[PDB]
DNA sequence: ACGTATGCTATAATGTGTGCAGTCTGACGCGG
DNA sequence: TCCGCGTCAGACTCGTAGGATTATAGCATACGTG
């Protein structure tokens, strides 16, 4: 009866960046951030896979 | 172009002229359409020189035809562009002008030569008010002000007989008239009268400059500015862009605000305009002027164009962005490229793979050099063209001189000398370079996207310079530690550990084998494990008593791959080695061992070839990351949920009121640091030795082959710490604040945060990687502060001739002994015959290194004290003796003389603070403190030893200590210090003074998360000067009412109980005072700020009850990050705000006078005659207690030590035992090596300076403070001559201070404080005849050091000869 | 920074008195700063911008 | 002649302001 | 001489990236060189 309000999704804490890697959940935050720092470096290639 | 010296003198109006080629009359730069100067204007040719090599501007004389030929119509000359850069100019101005640089670089300078204040000459330049320059008439006295209503009384009054103006021209004239001759003597005759500090002081200080002034030929009145100099147009550029744009310096901006206000003023002055606007005018001038000089600084700086501050002309020499950090000290350097690094696992230690393509663009003047020789190339253009082409042929001569020519290596950033190493290049096909494993401890360098710098050392000095000191080969130990740098990691380790490591039976059990080769000859044939006990036969070699190595042959019984490892073992270390299970800490004293032993060709084979089998036998493991590999223990969930009720407990006791919120928040933190510590524990218990399942009969228990565990247990990568967030538990997080998060992590990175612990993992994730960043700069600033005081020491003399040397004893901290008296004492010169126990023969000479196996017969004989030859104890003026220095850390042996210490040693202090302040900053992310010191606990059997303690027995029965620093040995059968601990104040001894205790015993209780405050009397408790509301508060429950009282300090108190001190007095039954034992103190124990007290007024107590509990709030991990500042403060020798006070001279103490519980002491020395009185506070407490035997500087009061209150008393050796002590403390907290001589250096460059008291045969006097050498070379003539001693007293200086201190004004300003550095230095009229290293690296000559010492030492004999 | 009011503190201007001075700022979007702030008698003072 | 430079105009008008304001520890330097 | 508060000094080292302003009358003799 005291809980008023709750989280909708459980990727609302995260940002686009973030919420792209997979198993985020078993990832150190400092490893996490540098990963998707890259995400967003990464060259698209010739054929998209 | 070869100089001796530089000097500094005040430019005079005269001076500038000299330089000056023209006067520059118009603000005009260039014409609009004709890119050419205009006619006496900023970039004038007829001032400052013709445009191209030998062009006049007209073009009537052209090239070298007309060699020094001045034009008639336009006026120039033809000389080369050269004179654009070099000729100057000037400006006359109307008005005179006053220097920013001496009116407002503090000292005033311009108002300390005038005795006079700013404020009064700043109303006198923007007319404000008048000035005195000299009355006639004595009504009005010099440098008196009058206000515009003050000058007219006088003029109509008096008049004339007084004469004062305003403006820059007054002030001016005021030093013009002051005479330096006569102010001087009246000066000298004041101090005699009654001197006090600050009169005397501010005396000496202007009695200096008016002698220094004098002496130096400076005129006061260059202060002010008749003549202004114009920078060189070349060095203020107008040059257009490829886009049709132009761009100019701001300076020719700044120039023609100069301009246009003198020459409007000029054009004013002819029109006799009212003095209201001539006012403006000339007020406008000076802030031109003042502009021009340095913009930012008397007032807003005159911002431009893009809304920004014109960059000015100081700001060019000021700093960072100046000439000196920027583009002088610091270069961009020609035959240089970098390029991303890849690993190059195939290399030797002495290789490195370049590519073809970069090595083919840096060896370019090499190829063509090469090409004019065999006849390929006839001239240059011809042999550009051939590379360009890149021609088969011209591969094949590039590799020609490349082969036996070295590169150098650099990595950034650059923090100790190995930051850089030469290789011989292999050129590769690919725009990478393969850098080797072992080295790159050394750089640092990760192969994660990392670019190294190449440069190619051109002169044969440079190729041998590079081969002989830069090569990586003769680089091994670290010059901060004489420990090996050049260390396997990673695969190399894992690889080593799975070969010797061993398991059970396994194919081929207990089977005997002719060879270690037979052991390599089953395993690949496929009938043997690496990890089979077979019995083999090898053949091990030990060296001898001579050179001579002996062969001795038996089975050992090891592995298969042991015995395989032994054939990269070089004959002349023993089998017993290699026959342990190897890890990393193993495999860096194989190497060592190697070393110390065969010397470094055997070690350089041996680290390659351990190198080439870890990698490839590492493959062959196939070691993997399994899930299935990162095992929780059985029983987390059963640790935390009891664990977790355990802090549900007592968070139900706090709301109830009794445990208070701090001592929860300690008592918390010890139930989560406990199941943090048994869930660590179970975790490797179950996977250590998760192999119990084997074989042979039915089962046997050994190591775990867990692919995680091996690469942990070896070294390889992560440890126990990371294991627990795997698959143990996370740990508690820090927060970017300081303070730790209450709720830790429970879970693991297998398991899987949910979407708050992940929250809660940022706070400390993002904070750890914040000091990474930020705190990073703190840390490499000292490594740039250390340097420059450090930059002079060099190993000058062989042998200083001293006696004097530095006792040092074993690091016996914690029980466990941190460091060894032999590793302390190591490569260190004798200062004293030590021998053995035994008095009767001696052992060890006194002028001797002492080498591994002469510190190894230390052991056999117990060494007790040692009186090592140190640094600071040289005698050796302007550097130091390789006698004192000792062996060279880095090489192995006696440092030779001529090798530059001091850089070597700043080095080594900065980089282990600059390493571990992003290490664990960006692979760490949360608190592993564990401060629950509750009680210790003897190991071995000892009789109870404490020293500096008194204590008093309890009601109890309990001997509870009342004594601050406390400290408890453990003595062993025949009398010598085994153990040793802190036991703090307020604890309770399980046993007494001279005791028996067994081993395993709780000799020492206390309660850590308080500090109690402890009496020694017996009876009743009464309150003093605790009013509630003032002093104190109140705070009660419920049907009782059990209150509590909270003491309030400076910050919690109002204003009326300011000098109220709080403190529990103790009575008696009739209500009177208890005296202390044998003292004349009433009982009366003070309380300081949040103290909490359970007991109210009228309780009755016995001695040895806790009246109050001081609050122990400490729970932030010091790490690096917050353990820096204090070595800062130290090295920067900052008094702490609560100095402890030390006896001055030995004798009777004798306690004397009060003043409202300010305690004085009138000490009266058995020799002196003559009393003397010192001051001290009420609230804190002293260790004597009076009428005692006081040595010079015994501990009277408790706290931080002062630096300075050191050395003035108890000498230099004491200082500099005090400093390394406290310095290394830090760092072997942090598990950092440094050699204490390293330190030694930098102290001793701290008390560079010494303040003299008594006259001398020089014309010393009292005040003036010289360096320590100069002061003694003139003892040399006197003990000689006889004449009067020059006595003296030696300061300690901060490293800020040390580096402005050096008689070298280019040192200091090269460092900061450049805008003072330069105008005292100008106003002395210092010459530098430069010996320090950043003098010569500036102007570009040979380094006064290292390769440089045998040249520079060949020109000192030119001096000498004549 | 959000406009409006603010009330901050500075934990120890000085340190000497150790004193919590309490300080109140009126922000703006457009305009003049308006700060109150107390001192070590507790007197309260105006500073505009 | 060509380019640059100097010169004069006649209602009355007569004191500017503009713009970033969570830095911070440490160290002196003028009054009070 | 001591306390309070004003100014003034620092804050690691190398690599890469790209752009844009407003306006000053209007006309008639005076000064400098082919
Ligand atoms: N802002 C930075 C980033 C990196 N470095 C240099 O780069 C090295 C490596 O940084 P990084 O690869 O991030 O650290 P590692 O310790 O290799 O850790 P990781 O496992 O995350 O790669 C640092 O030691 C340092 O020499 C630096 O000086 N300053
Ligand atoms: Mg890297
Ligand atoms: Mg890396
Ligand atoms: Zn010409």
């Amino acid at each position: 009866d005291q809980v008023d309000y709750m989280d909708v999704s459980t990727q609302q804490v995260v940002s686009v960046g973030a919420s792209l890697i997979p198993f985020l959940e078993h990832d150190d935050a400092n490893r996490a951030l540098m990963g998707a720092n890259m995400q967003r470096q990464a060259v698209p290639t010739l054929r998209a896979d | 172009e070869e100089f001796d010296a530089i000097k500094i003198a005040l430019a005079s109006p005269d001076m500038i002229r000299s330089w000056s080629f023209g006067e520059v009359k118009k603000p005009e730069t260039i014409n609009y359409r004709t890119f050419k100067p205009e006619r006496d204007g900023l970039f004038c040719a007829r001032i400052f020189g013709p445009v191209k090599d030998y062009e006049c501007l007209c073009g009537k004389y052209k090239r070298l035809k007309h060699r020094g030929v001045i034009c008639e119509k336009c006026g120039v000359e033809v000389t080369q562009t050269k004179v654009r850069r070099e000729r100057m100019g000037h400006i006359e101005l109307a008005s005179p002008t006053a220097h920013i640089w001496f009116l407002k670089s503090l000292p005033s300078r311009i108002g300390l030569l005038l005795d006079m204040p700013l404020r009064d000459i700043e109303r006198v330049l923007y007319f404000e008010s008048y000035v005195v320059i000299e009355g006639g008439m004595t009504n009005l006295e010099r440098q008196q002000i009058l206000t515009e209503e003050q000058y007219l009384d006088a003029l109509e009054e008096f008049g004339d007989e007084f004469d004062a103006k305003m403006g820059a021209e007054a002030i001016q004239a005021l030093l013009k008239s002051m005479d330096l001759e006569q102010e001087c003597e009246q000066l000298r005759e004041e101090l005699n009268e009654t001197n006090s500090e600050t009169k005397r002081k501010k005396l000496t200080k202007r009695i200096k400059l008016l002698e220094a002034f004098v002496q130096s030929g400076n005129k006061p009145e260059w202060m002010i500015l008749t003549v202004l100099p114009v920078l060189p147009p070349d060095l203020r550029p107008l040059v257009p862009l490829d886009g049709g744009r132009f761009a100019t310096s701001d300076l020719n901006d700044l120039y023609r605000r100069v301009i246009n206000r003198n020459n409007r003023l000029k054009r004013l002055l002819d029109l006799a305009a009212p003095d209201i606007i001539v006012r403006n005018e000339k007020r406008m001038l000076q802030e031109a002027v003042d502009a021009l000089l340095d913009n930012g600084r008397r007032g807003r700086a005159i911002t431009g164009s893009n809304k920004r501050p014109l960059k000015s002309l100081a700001d060019m020499i000021k700093g960072k962005q100046g000439r000196f950090r920027q583009n002088l000290l610091g270069k961009r350097v020609d035959y240089s490229g970098r390029s991303v690094i890849t690993v190059g696992p195939y290399l030797r230690l002495h290789q490195c793979g370049l590519p073809k393509k970069m090595a083919l663009e840096l060896f370019k003047p090499f190829i063509y050099g090469k090409l004019e020789l065999r006849g390929l190339a006839t001239t240059i253009k011809a042999a550009k063209k051939m590379v360009e082409r890149e021609e088969a042929v011209v591969w094949d001569i590039l590799d020609e001189v490349i082969r036996e020519h070295p590169v150098l290596l650099n990595r950034a950033p650059t923090l100790h000398r190995l930051g850089i190493q030469a290789f011989e290049p292999v050129l590769i096909e690919g725009k990478a370079i393969q850098l080797h494993p072992l080295v790159c401890a050394a750089y640092n360098a990760d192969f994660d996207g990392d670019q190294m710098a190449v440069h190619v050392p051109l002169t044969l000095e440079a190729q041998l310079e590079a081969r002989a000191l830069m090569m990586s080969t003769n680089n091994i130990l670290s010059p901060a530690n004489g420990e090996p740098i050049i260390v396997p990691s990673q695969d190399v380790v894992l690889g080593l550990y799975y070969m010797t490591r061993d398991c059970v039976n396994a194919k081929g059990e207990g089977m005997v084998l002719t060879g270690p080769k037979e052991a390599e000859r089953l395993y690949r044939s496929g009938l043997a494990s690496l990890h089979a006990r077979v019995k083999v036969r090898i053949t091990e070699y030990e060296k001898d008593a001579n050179g001579e190595l002996v062969a001795k042959t038996s089975l050992k019984d090891t592995t298969v791959g042991r015995a395989i490892l032994w054939m990269i073992v070089p004959k002349g270390l023993p089998y017993s080695i290699v026959n342990q299970a190897l890890g990393k800490k193993a495999i860096s004293k194989m190497l060592n061992t190697c070393y110390r032993i065969l010397g470094l060709k055997p070690t350089v084979i041996f680290a390659d070839q351990i190198m080439y089998t870890g990698f490839a036998y590492a493959a062959r493991s196939g070691a993997s990351v399994g899930i299935d590999d990162m095992v929780i223990p059985e029983k987390k969930h059963e640790i935390i949920s009891e664990a977790e009720a355990e802090v549900a407990e007592i968070q139900e006791q706090f709301q109830s009121g009794l445990v208070t919120a701090g001592e929860r928040y300690n008592k918390v933190i010890d139930i989560w640091a406990a199941a943090n510590d048994r869930v660590s524990k179970a975790m490797m218990d179950n996977l250590q030795t998760e192999t119990v399942i084997n074989r042979d009969g039915q089962e046997e228990k050994q190591v775990s082959f867990n692919s995680i565990y091996m690469m942990a247990d070896s070294g390889a990568r992560g440890s126990a710490a990371q294991i627990r967030q795997l698959a143990g538990m996370r740990g508690l997080m820090a927060k970017p604040d300081g303070s730790i998060i209450e709720t830790p992590i429970t879970a693991n990175f297998r398991e899987g945060l949910n979407v708050l612990q992940y929250f809660i993992s940022t706070h400390g994730a993002r904070k750890g990687l914040a000091d990474t960043a930020l705190k990073t700069a703190n840390s490499g600033y000292l490594t740039r502060r250390l340097v420059d005081v450090a930059q002079d020491l060099v190993v000058t003399e062989d042998d200083c001739g001293t006696h004097e040397g530095i006792m040092m004893t074993p690091v016996i901290e914690g029980g466990d002994v941190k460091e060894p008296l032999r590793d302390r004492v190591l490569g260190r010169v004798t200062a004293e015959d030590v021998l053995k126990p035994g008095t009767a023969d001696i052992l060890v000479p006194r002028n001797t290194l002492l080498h591994e196996q002469w510190c190894d017969l230390l052991e056999e004989n117990s060494v007790d004290a040692v009186k090592v030859r140190s640094v600071v104890s040289c005698d050796t003026d302007f550097g130091v003796c390789a006698h004192c220095y000792g062996r060279d850390l880095a090489r192995g042996h006696i440092i030779n003389k001529g090798e530059a210490i001091g850089v070597i040693a700043a080095q080594s202090i900065g980089e282990p603070g600059t390493q571990l302040t992003m290490r664990t900053f960006h692979i760490g992310g949360a608190a592993s403190r564990a401060a629950a010191e509750s009680s210790i606990q003897v190991k071995n059997k000892g009789s109870i030893k404490l020293s500096n303690v008194k204590s008093v027995v309890n009601s109890s029965g309990k001997l509870v200590i009342t004594s601050r620093n406390t400290e408890l040995k453990l003595i062993d059968e025949f009398g010598r210090t085994k153990e040793s601990y802190k036991v703090p104040y307020g604890a309770v001894l399980a046993k007494g003074d001279g005791e028996q205790v067994a081993g395993g015993e709780t000799v020492a209780n206390w309660d850590p998360h308080t500090m109690p405050v402890i009496t020694e009397v017996s009876g009743f408790v009464r309150f003093t000067d605790m009013i509630d509301g003032q002093t104190i508060t109140r705070q009660t429950d419920e049907l009782t009412g059990l209150s509590s009282l909270v003491v309030l300090d400076s910050a919690e108190r109002t204003a009326g109980g300011k000098d109220l001190r709080p403190a529990l007095k103790i009575v008696d039954a009739q209500g009177n005072d208890v005296l202390i034992p044998g003292t004349d103190m009433p009982a009366q124990y003070f309380l300081p700020g949040k103290a909490i007290v359970q007991l109210e007024d009228g309780v009755q107590i016995s001695s040895g009850d806790t009246l109050a509990r001081i609050p122990q709030e400490s729970g932030g991990t010091k790490d690096i990050t917050g353990g820096l500042p204090r070595v800062a403060d130290l090295f920067e020798a900052r008094r702490p705000k609560e100095p402890a006070i030390l006896a001055e001279i030995s004798g009777i103490v004798s306690f004397g006078k009060e003043t409202k519980g300010k305690r004085r002491l009138v000490i009266t020395p058995v020799d002196g005659s003559d009393p003397y009185e010192e001051m001290i506070p009420k609230w804190r407490q002293l260790n004597v207690f009076e009428g005692e035997r006081v040595e010079r500087g015994d501990v009277i009061s408790d706290g931080p030590e002062a630096p300075h209150d050191i050395l003035r008393l108890r000498g230099v050796h004491a200082v500099t035992r005090y400093i390394v002590n406290e310095v290394q403390d830090v760092y072997r907290l942090q598990g950092v090596k440094i050699n204490d001589k390293h330190i030694e250096v930098i102290v001793r460059q701290m008390l560079r300076k010494a303040t003299i008291v008594n006259a001398g045969s020089s014309d010393f006097l009292e005040g003036e403070q010289v360096e320590y050498s100069r002061v003694k070379i003139a003892n040399r003539e006197l003990e000689a001559n006889g004449k009067v001693g020059a006595t003296y007293s030696r300061d300690l200086l901060g490293i800020t201070k040390a580096s402005l201190a050096t008689e070298s004004f280019i040192s200091a300003a090269s460092f900061q404080e450049t805008t003072r550095v330069l105008t005292e230095a100008a106003v002395a009229g210092k010459r530098d005849e430069l010996r320090g290293l950043k003098e010569n690296v500036i102007v570009g000559r040979l380094i006064p050091a290292g390769t440089g010492y045998a040249y520079h030492q060949d020109r000192m004999r030119r001096r000498a000869a004549g | 920074r959000s406009p409006g009011v603010f009330f901050d503190s500075d934990k120890g201007k000085t340190h000497s008195s150790g004193k919590v001075l309490y300080n109140a700022r009126i922000i703006p979007y457009r305009g003049s700063w308006l700060d109150f702030e107390f001192d070590p008698k507790d007197n309260l003072f105006v500073r505009i911008d």
